[PDB]
């Protein structure tokens, strides 16, 4: 029964993060990651398909 | 007297989305439901609310 709270803590904690986030299939985070002198080369990493 | 814990968190999550979703109307974003929500109502199921 812990074992069973903890896993759907983190399936509330998994929906939390991902309810209503559409994305652009073509994310390259490797060509994207800056905009306006703030950097997230360091924050989000590597994402896309290759 | 673990479980009474649960239950109280439980009692204390309905008590807010009685006032704020069933009994009122919030502005607050993300707390009733998923996110992209309308409004609640309320029916008494056994040992909790529905």
């Amino acid at each position: 029964e812990v074992n069973d709270l903890l896993d759907i803590t983190q399936l509330q904690v998994a929906n939390a993060l991902m309810q209503g986030v559409t994305l652009s299939s073509n994310l390259n985070t490797n060509l994207h990651s800056d905009v306006d002198n703030i950097d997230f080369k360091s924050l989000l990493g590597c994402l896309g398909s290759q | 007297l673990s479980d009474i814990t649960l239950i109280k968190a439980g009692a204390s999550r309905a008590i807010e989305k009685v006032n704020e979703c069933v009994k009122s109307q919030s502005p607050r974003i993300n707390f009733c439901g998923n996110g992209n929500h309308i409004l609640s109502l309320v029916q008494n199921a056994p040992y909790g609310l529905l």
